[PDB]
């Protein structure tokens, strides 16, 4: 079932039938929706030409997770900004046809003498349907690469506009970008979908949003809804009072009246609008999502005390104020809260909205995190949302030890034909489950042992020992400094003494 | 010079009694000058209240009006929280049981059925509800304060 084949025939059927209701319920629409929901959205390839430090490069992305590792000034943030540029145009076209996106800044072009223009290319694969978008800008070159090729993305935008125009409560892809410091339409909730960029360490705003949402949720539980539950408070009672205690023809006659009352009570529920993610349903779903992300807590609730009000979290047998949390936990709290907020609103039809599709970009995930937190963030992220594609850049070797070797890319700098250009390599071993220093050495190509001055005497003493010159006066003099700095019981000294004894025994045997 | 021995001595008594009493009361002092005409005629969210908040100034002007609005909504939410929870459970049990009796009396249909048992259950629920009341015994002291 190709997307194009279903799309063309549905368009023809829509053109043939003037009546909207005739085509509203038909096999063509069901076929299109069914084949659309099974497709998995994910980017496939990207190419960069004359953008910032990058001269010419092509990158292939995985389907579930991809981690970029490198030093400073190696274009890690360039790749993420390129993808954000590509996705901006698609978002603008989805919102409205023929809408400008984000242009390339003039200062972002390479400063080399012979450069003329900068181009960005991308490929989006949806099951079998494929598309490609190229955006280019020339600073001063006489010849340019014509204009941006937006033909491929307009067909996809029109597909989404068509599907969501006829059938409501549809689904849309998720695009988010958690950047670095730098610096109608479901607006009732106050969440803003217009801005792709979002910033962490804004716990105050999310705290106020949660409080206001809770107040609206509590308000909706009263008034007319309290009347409907009151009716249900008697129909079920009548059912029990007529069929439980008197089991042991006028008695049976009341059962008809009770069933009539139940059917009449069904009239009020019949005259009720769809939930459409009302205030009540959003709150519990968000709270349960956060509880699922962090299983160390029992429950979270807002308590209005005799004079104050605060949010209380319970773990084990201790209750902690929300403000007592450290900076790392606050950052995790707001990151997961924002992700859950977007996912719930974008998928109002699914029973479990945590199974949506989209792409999420995170830059410097290990910011403001203790080493004990860094060793479990990836597993939880990849387990809470199992149908999202992640692109992550990191600096900490502790995170690398929890990532499979098939999702690691290393950026280096090599010179070919007199021109220095970036290059992408892969680790040569398996780095999942290895120690911290093994991961640093293999996944980052750095010396795990410092080159301090105090180390300088250590290798000299070792070398003198290995050359069977440990009895020399120079070795005796150097041992005083080493033993003074480290101490007798340090394991490094212990192994040196073991080597001394082994060599002494070998010399004794050889002498005899 | 000024003579401030009397005020210092009197205020020391109030501070001492406030030290050993959980919720000791304090006298009320206020002044509504002629500038109040546009006080009603014409920031970081507050979460903690105290009786010393009213002692910052002796006069009424400007931001006091704003604080009244922020205090009023705080009272309303406090009532709403107490309107839910276990108080709703007694609401459901007592009303339905009473309705079960009333319809039967109205119905007059036909061991005397289970009317006596239902009345006994209603009496037990009413006794438990009355015993559960604490403080002012009318939804604690939140709904009554707001009303
Ligand atoms: N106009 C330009 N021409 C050439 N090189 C440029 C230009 N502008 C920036 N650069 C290069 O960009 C490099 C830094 O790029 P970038 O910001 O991607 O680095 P990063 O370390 O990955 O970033 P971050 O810390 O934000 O993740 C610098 O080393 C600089 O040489």
């Amino acid at each position: 079932m190709n997307l194009e084949t279903c799309y063309v025939d549905f368009l023809e059927l829509e053109s043939h039938v003037i009546n909207e209701d005739y085509l509203k319920e038909s096999v063509e629409l069901q076929k299109l929706i069914s084949t659309l929901n099974e497709s998995k959205f994910h980017l496939n390839k990207i190419g960069i030409h004359d953008f910032k430090r990058i001269r010419e490069l092509q990158i292939s992305l995985e389907d579930d997770l991809t981690v970029f590792v490198g030093d400073n000034g190696f274009g890690k943030s360039t790749i993420l900004d390129a993808i954000a540029i590509v996705l901006s145009w698609l978002r603008s076209n989805i919102e409205k046809e023929s809408k400008p996106g984000t242009y390339i800044k003039s200062h972002e072009v390479n400063n080399s003498v012979d450069v003329e223009y900068a181009s960005i290319d991308a490929n989006i694969k949806l099951k079998d349907f494929n598309t490609s978008i190229l955006i280019t800008k020339a600073k001063e070159g006489a010849y340019y690469s014509r204009n941006n090729e937006l033909l491929g993305v307009k067909k996809l935008a029109s597909i989404y506009r068509l599907v969501n125009k006829y059938v409501d409560n549809a689904s849309l892809p998720l695009m988010a970008y958690y950047s670095i410091a730098r610096s109608k339409t479901v607006w009732s909730k106050f969440d803003v979908y217009d801005e792709i960029e979002f910033d962490r360490n804004d716990f105050t705003d999310f705290f106020q949003w949660l409080v206001f949402l809770h107040n609206r949720a509590s308000q909706e539980k009263l008034s007319e809804s309290q009347t409907t539950i009151n009716a249900l408070f008697s129909d079920i009672q009548s059912l029990k009072a007529t069929l439980t205690q008197l089991s042991a023809s006028t008695v049976i006659k009341g059962l008809e009246l009770s069933l009539k009352e139940k059917l009449n009570y069904m009239k009020s529920l019949q005259s009720g609008e769809h939930k459409f993610n009302n205030a009540v349903s959003l709150y519990d779903s968000v709270i349960n999502t956060i509880l699922k992300f962090l299983p160390e807590f029992q429950w979270i609730k807002l308590v209005y005390g005799d004079d104050d009000y605060k949010i209380i979290l319970k773990k084990g047998e201790v209750e902690l104020d929300i403000q007592q949390l450290s900076q790392g936990e606050k950052t995790i709290f707001t990151l997961v809260g924002d992700l859950a907020r977007r996912l719930i609103l974008l998928n109002p039809n699914l029973s479990n909205p945590l199974l949506g599709y989209g792409i999420v970009l995170i830059d410097e995930i290990d910011l403001h995190l203790h080493p004990q937190w860094q060793q479990t963030i990836i597993e939880r992220l990849t387990s809470t949302f199992p149908n999202v594609q992640f692109v992550i850049t990191t600096h900490s070797p502790q995170v690398l030890s929890t990532v499979s070797s098939r999702s690691v890319r290393i950026l280096q700098e090599v010179e070919v034909d007199g021109v220095n250009d970036l290059i992408v390599s892969h680790p040569d071993y398996q780095i999942k489950g290895v120690s911290n220093q093994d991961a640093l050495l293999y996944g980052m190509r750095t010396d795990p042992i410092p080159s301090t001055k105090e180390n300088g005497w250590l290798e000299e003493y070792k070398k003198l020992v290995e050359l069977n010159r440990y009895s020399s006066d120079e070795a005796l003099l150097l041992r005083e400094k080493v033993i003074k700095h480290f101490g007798l019981d340090h394991p490094l000294v212990q192994e040196c003494d073991d080597l001394i004894s082994v060599l002494e025994f070998k010399n004794k045997i050889n002498q005899h | 010079n000024n003579e401030l021995l009397g005020v210092k001595k009197l205020a020391s008594i109030y501070r001492l009694v406030n030290k050993y009493v959980d919720n000791a009361s304090l006298p009320l002092m206020a002044y509504y000058s002629i500038a109040r005409s546009y006080i009603g005629g014409g920031a970081k969210t507050k979460t903690v209240w105290s009786k010393f908040d009213v002692y910052d100034e002796i006069e009424f002007d400007r931001n006091d009006f704003t604080d009244f609005f922020q205090w009023l909504v705080f009272l309303h939410n406090r009532a709403s929280q107490e309107k839910l929870s276990e108080s709703q459970t007694t609401i459901n049990a007592l009303f339905s049981d009473i309705q079960s009796l009333k319809a039967t009396l109205t119905q007059l249909s036909a061991d005397s059925t289970v009317i006596k048992g239902l009345e006994l259950s209603l009496k037990e629920k009413l006794n438990y509800m009355k015993s559960l009341q604490s403080g002012e015994h009318k939804f604690n002291n939140a709904v009554s304060l707001y009303d």
